[PDB]
RNA sequence: CACGCGGGUACGCUAGCCGC
RNA sequence: GGCUCUGUGGGUGCUUGGCCGCUGGCCAGACCUACUUCAAAGCCACCGGGGGUACCUACCGGUUGGGGAAGCCCUAGCGGC
């Protein structure tokens, strides 16, 4: 019929927008609860039903490329063909930095994707506007550099140093340096909270609050020194991976890691996880690479194998990965899509960049526009990859043309809107569920012979006799 | 063709014309 | 500071405005209204002003009439040329120096001056067309409306050939004839501009006597001042 | 087939405009930590209007001299106020200008014990001197009434109907009368047939016309019908009561203020059941009044207090004190139903709002869609503990504090005692009668 | 400038037409987004701060003809579902919101009635010339609009208010008051034309009540007869040709109006016997005015202005034409 | 509660329609001085329904010396009869908001089912026209043909030499 | 971030991104700028040395 | 209850019978 | 003819190729996603001084309710210490 059409758009619109599954209003007893959850099913079925129909509103448009041929394949197209076959405002941004003598460089984009950060090996830090071509700042800072990182603005970064990390301004003056962080060799800025999370090289983990300035929970994971850290962007948790080759979940409230999956043989090198918080990557020192499903904590597909110990991966905004191993890295396009129940291998790779004697040692996602920015030995290469990015922003959240006064009112607005770090579990959305212990408590207060032989095992070691004692003691001589 | 020419100014005026602007780039 | 030199040159070659000041500067720069009333002008506005312009100049002469077709058209009102890829890029710019070459006779006249504020304003042709642009301004480089152009130019996206012009960009003052002539007898490739600009004209029949007095009298005198410094006694360096 | 998303900053301004375009994308991928950044905003929201709870707005005039005894309002008008205050005169303010008063006189010898407006311009008070009527809107100034009234016993409140030119005064002699103006000298004494006790309030209910409750010192209240000229119903209830009011939008319901430190709403066609009990006080509640919406209740206590309610709440949504509020009398709404009333035992009549926090005149859309979206998030998370414990706190004074945890002692130790009784007594094989059944004594006819 | 959240509610109100014709066959996808970008950039010029009334009229007329062209395009795809309702609705919210930010515009207000009466909304039409009336009173086109679509619906005693508050508004010019006795004898005739009204004696008050006002010129009163001889075939149409002549002569006695309304008046209803023989009078009267003593220039400028209206009929004789011609030549 | 109000100025007299009336209680209070200031804030109040301006400055000149002198004009007659809902005050009345008390109480006579009141006496329509008073060069912009500042001067000049009888005995020049 | 507003910055009291109360009033800062030491970590090192200077002299 | 396109009784018009 | 400034190439350490998934290939690349038996041994791991300790965390010792690896025995069991 005609309307088999509206029955499919409500199902679409339910499963997406409708977060959750639905009150049954049956087996309500009150009848103004009932008419009062009546009506507000219907309003959220509105509601759900009005963001599906406003949803054809978006602007812009997914890249994509397509093989048209039954020869050719996706993974043997040339950059300089994308080059030729793109437009120029975005084949403007495939350029490449050549700097040799300040070691191998680190790449970080900020999350509206405006500057970057490239942070060399041997001091020389920078950050840039990379597609107006002005650089912001670039100083030389003497010693080693572990890892770069912008705040939640581009104006504040912060720089992993030899002992401490430190915090600059735009203009590369140094705010402050942060002494009960020493030897940070991995950080993650939590961007909804305001901490910055530090793994040093000891083991230790620790949460400072940039906004106030407290270190909220020093945690020590008691297992090795850490050779990995990434930070899911759904609930805000740290997968950190170990060196016995377990990827451990962590939160500021719990000394003890949330889940450990089990992964490869030897240490996992790198991992990833995705902005809906799906699904990770992670790949080890054993050449394999693979993927689990995240909210049921199960592994999707088999292994998958890197030719070489993949130094960086970092997965996109739509479906595509990055995985950076050796000299060169690949770009899967299918490894995990969120519609299908059963995960399938995909045979060949998206697309291919080339070996071409450059170690790659990080390679970063640019969050809304279709390129990659790896950073390798001889300094910032980006590249130009069409399927990735997401092509419609919500200008709220996050902006990649923000001004001055609306990244002044959005700081504003983070800052009344930023989160205690006590709201970090494993599902994000819990916060006015029931205490069901405190519910039985108030209940009762408002309504106010194989077991019983190891009862009398646990209590006769007290040694207090404690009259349901002598009456369990009565039952045992009856029985 | 299966359209009027008012049809056709209709289109032209409402919807744009890309791509008769792109066909008249390319001759 | 390499990272800086590297930077420098690809900000200088990046084209497409990123923040909104840039692109409050690049639409304020235009021919005929003053900067304050062309930063808030809207593209119908200046399609109405300037396809007044080209009406007049399409009545004035009749090869104008594929152009009302392909670049004064209300489609054209839309197009941005920096969304277009390379092959579209490049046949819009044959497009426009036709049409450059086609407008330089009567470039004098206000009609003709809307149709290139038209082009200027809404294909960026001071940006993605300086050579051409500059070229077909330079028989006229003692006019008001040249000093407007030189006003307007971008300073990186001249080319080398005509980076004489930078005192006269410093101090807004038309070029004399003698700058023109010296730097033509000094550089070979600003006389070979001048002259591979007005025979691409004259062999698409569109030639006019001002440029042909222009371009004769620039290469007498830079060809009159090439001999004296080509001369030099010596039997071999002579030869 | 190569195409990449290419991005203009067309897409932010087009070229021309000062408009900032801001497209927006409503997928739940770009936007998380959705019920936990809500939680922060209504923990916000609780904290902005606990800091932009700013109640007392004004007072009117120099006050009076000895405390104010009664107050009423000019229910067609909107800014005519009278009070009459415990020396026996009666000012007239007008609210526009509260600097100083409109019409002033010394009225009668004792304490004014009931006031009106009539529904001209005129306006009526009580005293056991008898009841008098002036003109305080008139060219010349007159201090003398036009009319008085003394035979019909001592007299303690008036109340005027809504149309009409009647009113009915609430007498000592257990009667009311009911006086039409113009046309009648004497009034029409209507009384329950064997009743002794005084009538202490009056009140015709305004929605549906010729229908007068009124309290009695019998611990009664006592219905009239006005159009069949006799008493129709009469419930003892266990405390005494001091004030009777009706609901201006539900014509059945009506609100008892008693000694029992307690607000009853009652149903007038079964009164079994009270339909609610507002219980908060600490001392006993002088005077209740619902605000023109129907959906709210001031009462001023005999302690420092004012307290607001909602109708269906049960406990106080606001409390208002201050130390140089002596005691509390008499309280009322203006008939923007934003604004309330108090006539003190200090003399002053002063002007609070309702909805403590929330700001009058012209807002901005932004500006009322923010707090409008501040207290839906409150009506969702408003049972979280944080912004739970912050919400209901608020700085009661320190006698109010010490007697309002001595009452919940001395009621924590009745329920004891009764519930110890019921378990070792013969009533355990019963039902257990509820609270808005026991507030009931007897009902008779 | 809440301008970006000022849009979002008429974009998000025209989304679900839009999920209505891709769910059809009637615009592809890339042709809904390019309605979508153009009634965005539509919107964000017209919730703009600094906007005009042609930038509202360039917005309806993109809305009216995307509306036609999907009338087109529907009806040759052959599909009824569709209705033109919802675009007809967010025209009227359009032009509502114009009439609210420019009220002092007459060209955007003629707009505004001109659509309401195409796609027939009478009443609708009534209330925007009710509201149009009220801000602009001075203004006779308005007050003619009105008055004529009152009587052209048949409404007479609705066309008599609407020109009875008009004429007591414009009293600076005489045109709404011509257009009034225009409109009451245009009633007249459909009374006689449908066989009080058997005298006729309303042209006959609007002329004794416009005789005492701030207009009342002896070209005035000319242009009233020049009004007042049009559709002389009537009843009563000599009573007021007459009443209109002896007023000007009691009055104006000897202006070249006045003699010009002696010359011209016996050629009321005539176009043919009765023809030549109402000419012959005429010219006797017009060579007695040419002799008499009047300002003969501005009288020879009236004449040989209703000469060259003479000369524009065909079928008549050639010793008449050039008789009028000698007579023409010396003036 | 006002419905309506009039607004004589020297290019003409145009009557506004409330909507979201003032509050009576709080006028003296910061918020609702703030939204009187402010026209984003004010222009939610009132929103412009009529317009009537002066064919000359001979008929400003009567407006005026009828006017101030207390009495109303014809044409004012007629414009209130053109935009009030005509009735009789027996079941329904329509408030109208004046300046003046003299002109209150003639248009309270001329039309029975308009009751008017003087912002001489109600502190509500006083601080509404004083508002208006304080926007009045925007709130009439878009049929504002020219200014106000001109008008209001010859107006001023023309008034006063009216009363004084200037040109008749001033000749020195 | 702009010039917080009466209830921005009191809701955020505990705020500023420049001194912590770990960077102990940026005496740090201070005193290398004032000697113009051109190493943060030789004032550390001269810091830590004085330290332990002072528990000897608080341990004598 | 009616709302698109055609031929009809009829137009400086669209009110009425049947279809596409 | 001279001063100054700038750019490119070589040199400023002893001469063995460009790249790769490197015993082989490629420099025009080719093939693309396999294969799988048993997670891991422990320790250390740099914050300036003196002081406070309500709350959080770490360590140590306990308390209620559940849970049972392993050790021991035999009336053999859904076992028992």
């Amino acid at each position: 019929k005609a309307e088999l059409d509206r029955i499919r758009r409500y199902k679409q619109a339910q499963k997406k927008y409708g977060r959750g599954p639905r009150v049954d209003i049956k087996s309500v007893r009150d009848k103004k609860l009932r008419r009062t959850l009546t009506n507000l099913e219907n309003k959220y079925k509105t509601a759900a039903l009005k963001a599906k129909e406003a949803e054809i509103l978006l602007e812009n448009q997914t890249g994509f490329l397509e093989p048209e041929g039954e020869l050719e394949r996706t993974y043997k197209v040339r950059q300089d063909e994308i080059v030729k076959e793109v437009a120029v405002e975005v084949a403007q941004k495939k350029f490449e930095l050549k700097l040799t003598e300040l070691g191998p460089y680190t790449c970080e984009y900020s999350r509206n994707g405006r500057d970057l950060i490239l942070a060399g090996r041997k001091g020389h830090v920078a950050t840039m506007d990379w597609r107006e071509g002005k650089l912001g700042c670039e100083l030389q800072l003497g010693e080693t550099v572990r890892d770069a990182r912008f705040l939640h603005n581009n104006q504040f970064f912060a720089v992993a140093q030899k002992k401490y990390v430190y915090i600059y301004d735009h203009n590369g003056v140094e705010i402050h340096c942060l002494r009960k962080h020493v030897e940070v060799s991995h950080m993650e800025f939590l961007p909804y909270h305001f901490l910055l999370a530090t793994l040093s090289i000891s083991g230790q983990l620790k949460y400072q609050d940039t906004s106030t300035g407290q270190i909220v929970a020093e945690i020590a994971t008691k297992h090795g020194t850490p050779v990995s850290l990434t930070q899911n962007p759904y609930n805000a948790i740290l997968h950190i991976g170990q060196q016995n080759g377990t990827v451990t979940l962590w939160s500021p409230n719990s000394t003890d890691p949330l889940v450990k999956l089990l992964a490869h043989r030897g240490p996992v090198r790198s991992l990833a996880v995705d902005r809906e918080g799906r699904y990770m990557v992670s790949t080890g020192q054993d050449n394999k690479m693979c993927i689990w499903d995240i909210r049921n904590f199960k592994e999707a597909v088999n292994s998958y194998f890197t030719r070489a110990p993949a130094t960086s991966v970092a997965i996109s905004d739509t479906g595509l990965t990055a995985v950076g191993w050796g000299t060169h890295t690949t770009i899967w396009k299918g490894l995990f899509n969120k519609e299908r129940p059963v995960q399938v291998k995909v045979d060949s790779p998206y697309m291919t960049w080339g070996g071409q004697g450059q170690v790659v040692e990080r390679v970063r996602w640019c969050p809304f526009e279709d390129i990659l920015g790896i950073g390798h030995n001889e300094g910032f290469s980006s590249i130009i990859v069409p399927g990735a990015g997401e092509a419609n922003y919500d200008a709220l959240e996050v902006n990649p043309f923000e001004t001055k006064k609306q990244r002044q009112e959005g700081e504003v607005k983070a800052l009344l809107n930023k989160l205690q770090p006590e709201m970090i579990a494993l599902d994000p959305n819990f916060i006015g569920n029931l205490d069901l212990r405190s519910e039985k408590q108030r209940q009762a207060e408002r309504d106010l012979n194989t077991a019983l032989k190891k009862y009398l095992r646990k209590q006769r070691k007290k040694n207090i006799i404690d009259e349901k004692r002598l009456k369990a003691e009565e039952l045992y001589r009856q029985m | 063709a299966e359209k009027d020419a008012e049809e056709e100014e209709l289109e032209k005026f409402v919807l744009g014309a890309k791509e008769t602007f792109r066909e008249q780039l390319f001759r | 500071s390499s990272l800086a030199q590297q930077l420098a040159q690809i900000a200088a070659n990046s084209r497409s405005s990123f923040n909104v000041k840039a692109l409050k500067a690049s639409h304020s720069k235009s021919l005929i209204w003053e900067p304050r009333v062309a930063v808030s002008q809207t593209f119908a506005e200046i399609y109405s002003q300037c396809y007044e312009g080209f009406k007049e100049l399409c009545h004035l002469d009749s090869r104008f009439v594929p152009f009302d077709a392909t670049l004064f058209s209300a489609q054209s009102q839309e197009v941005d040329r920096t969304q277009m890829t390379a092959e579209e890029n490049a046949a819009l710019d044959k497009r426009v120096d036709s049409f450059l070459h086609l407008v330089g006779s009567r470039l004098r006249l206000m009609p003709a001056i809307k149709a290139v504020e038209w082009l200027i304003r809404r294909f960026r042709i001071h940006e993605f067309n300086t050579g051409t642009l500059l070229a077909t301004f330079l028989p006229y480089h003692t006019i008001p409306a040249f000093v407007t152009l030189l006003s307007i130019l971008p300073v990186q996206r001249i080319p080398i050939e005509y980076r004489f012009l930078d005192p006269y960009i410093k101090s807004l003052t038309p070029p004399p004839r003698a700058a023109i002539v010296q730097q033509a007898t000094n550089r070979p490739d600003l006389l070979s501009a001048i002259s591979r600009y007005t025979l691409d004209s004259c062999r698409a029949k569109q030639e006019y006597p001002g440029l042909i007095s222009f371009w004769g009298g620039i290469m007498a005198e830079a060809v009159n001042g090439m001999i004296d410094k080509m001369r030099s006694g010596r039997r071999a360096i002579q030869l | 087939k190569i195409k990449a998303l290419t991005r203009s900053i067309t897409a932010q301004q087009a070229p021309g405009s000062d408009v900032q375009r801001a497209p927006r994308n409503l997928a739940p991928e770009l936007h998380p930590f959705e019920r936990a950044r809500e939680y922060q905003r209504a923990l916000n929201a609780v904290k902005l209007e606990r800091m932009f709870a700013k109640p007392f707005l004004g007072q009117l005039g120099n006050g009076h001299v000895q405390g104010v005894y009664s107050m009423c309002k000019d229910k067609n008008s909107l800014n005519c106020i009278a009070s009459g205050s415990g020396d026996g005169v009666v000012k007239v303010w007008d609210l526009t200008t509260r600097d100083e008063e409109t019409w002033r006189v010394a009225a009668h010898n004792n304490i004014v014990k009931g006031l009106t407006f009539t529904n001209d311009k005129k306006l009526l008070s009580c005293a056991t001197d008898g009841i008098k009527l002036w003109d305080p809107y008139a060219s010349p100034s007159n201090t003398t009434p036009i009319a008085t009234w003394q035979e019909g016993g001592p007299y303690t409140s008036l109340s005027f109907h809504r149309s009409a030119n009647t009113f009915a005064a609430s007498s000592g002699q257990g009667c009311i009368r009911i006086w039409d103006l113009e046309h009648s000298t004497a009034g029409q004494a209507i009384q329950w047939p064997s009743f002794v006790d005084t009538i202490t309030d009056v009140c015709f209910n305004q929605v549906e016309t010729s229908v007068i409750g009124s309290v009695a010192t019998d611990r009664s209240i006592i219905l009239f019908d006005l159009r069949t000229n006799m008493p129709v119903i009469k419930t003892v209830l266990h405390f005494a009561c001091n004030r009777i009011v009706f609901n201006p939008m539900e014509a059945m319901n009506l609100a008892v203020a008693s000694e029992d430190h307690n607000i009853y709403i009652f149903d007038a066609r079964n009164f079994d059941k009270a339909l609610n009990i507002q219980k908060g006080h600490v001392a006993a509640v002088m005077d209740v009044e619902f605000s023109p919406t129907g959906e709210e209740l001031v009462s001023g206590s005999y302690d420092r207090t004012i307290r607001l309610w909602r109708r269906d709440a049960g406990h106080s949504r606001d409390v208002y004190h201050t130390k140089r509020m002596q005691r509390v009398f008499r309280t009322m709404w203006t008939m923007d139903s934003k604004y309330i009333l108090t006539g003190s035992d200090d003399g002053n009549v002063r002007l609070w709002r309702a909805n403590a926090s929330e700001r009058s005149g012209v807002k901005a859309t932004r500006q009322r869609q923010a707090l409008e979206y501040n207290n839906a998030l409150l009506d969702r998370y408003g049972h979280l503990p944080e912004i739970r414990r912050i919400r209901r706190h608020r700085h009661l004074p320190k006698v109010v504090k010490k007697a309002t945890e001595i009452k919940r002692e001395e009621l924590a130790a009745i329920k004891r005692r009764e519930e110890n009784e019921r378990k070792h007594s013969n009533k355990k094989y019963e039902k257990r009668k509820s609270e808005r059944e026991k507030a009931v004594l007897v009902k008779q006819q | 400038a809440w301008v970006a959240d000022k849009a979002r509610f008429y974009l998000e109100r025209a989304a679900p037409e839009l999920r209505e014709w891709e769910e059809k066959e009637i615009f592809t996808k890339d042709e809904i987004r390019n309605l979508v970008a153009k009634r965005s950039d539509f919107e964000h010029l017209v919730l703009a701060p600094g906007t005009k009334p042609t930038d509202f009229l360039n917005y309806v007329n993109w809305e009216r003809s995307l509306d036609r062209l999907r009338a087109k395009r529907c009806a040759r795809l052959n599909i009824r579902s569709v209705t033109s309702h919802a675009s007809q609705a967010r025209t009227f919210g359009i032009f509502e919101r114009a009439v609210l930010k420019h009220p002092g515009s007459i060209e955007l207000w003629l707009a505004y009635l001109e659509f309401a009466a195409q796609v027939k909304a009478t009443k609708r039409w009534r209330r925007i010339m009710t509201r149009a009336l009220r801000l602009h009173p001075m203004n006779a086109s308005l007050w003619t609009l009105a008055g004529r679509r009152a009587a052209q619906n048949g409404d007479m005693q609705r066309a008599r208010a609407h020109f009875l508050r008009g004429c007591r508004f414009c009293t600076r010019e005489p045109t709404l008051w011509l257009e009034y006795a225009r409109c009451e004898m245009d009633w007249l005739a459909r009374m006689e034309a449908k066989k009080p009204a058997l005298s006729g004696a309303i042209p006959i008050a609007v002329f004794d009540v416009a005789r005492k006002q701030p207009f009342w010129g002896p070209a005035a009163a000319e242009k009233f007869f020049d009004v007042f001889a049009k559709f002389g075939h009537l009843s009563c149409h000599e009573r007021i040709i007459s009443h209109v002549v002896t007023t000007m002569q009691e009055l104006f006695p000897n202006h070249p109006c006045t003699w010009s309304v002696h010359i011209r008046q016996p050629l009321v209803g005539v176009d043919t016997p009765a023809f030549p023989k109402a000419l012959r009078e005429s010219l006797a009267r017009l060579k007695a005015a040419l002799q008499s003593t009047t300002d003969r220039k501005a009288l020879a400028t009236k004449m040989v202005a209703w000469m060259d209206g003479i000369l524009a009929i065909e079928k008549l004789d050639a010793a008449i034409r050039t008789v009028l011609e000698h007579t023409k030549r010396s003036l | 509660v006002v419905n309506f109000l009039l607004f004589e100025s020297a290019v003409g007299f145009s009557l506004f329609e409330v909507v979201h009336q003032a509050d009576t209680v709080g006028l003296e209070l910061p918020e609702v001085k703030d939204a009187m200031k402010t026209l984003d804030k004010f222009g939610k109040m009132v929103k412009l329904r009529s317009f009537n301006p002066w064919t000359s400055a001979a008929q400003g000149l009567e407006a005026i010396n009828l006017i101030s002198e207390g009495i109303m004009p014809e044409y004012l007659k007629s414009a209130l009869e053109m935009n009030l809902p005509q009735t009789s005050g027996k079941k329904s009345k329509v408030v109208l908001g004046v300046a003046d008390k003299k002109l209150a109480g003639e248009i309270t006579a001329a039309f029975p089912g308009v009751q008017c009141e003087a912002a001489d006496t109600s502190e509500v329509v006083a601080a509404l026209l004083r508002g208006i008073r304080t926007h009045a060069n925007k709130l009439h912009k878009s049929l504002q043909e020219g200014d106000i500042g001109r008008a209001q001067l010859g107006l001023g000049h023309a008034y006063s030499r009216a009363k004084v009888k200037f040109s008749v005995h001033k000749n020195d020049n | 971030v702009r010039k917080l507003k009466y209830h921005e910055q009191k809701l955020l009291k505990k705020h500023d991104f420049i001194n912590y109360k770990s960077d102990n009033n940026h005496r740090d800062h201070d005193v290398i700028r004032r000697y113009m030491i051109q190493k943060p970590e030789d004032y550390h090192k001269y810091n830590r040395l004085c330290g332990s200077l002072r528990q000897f002299a608080h341990r004598l």
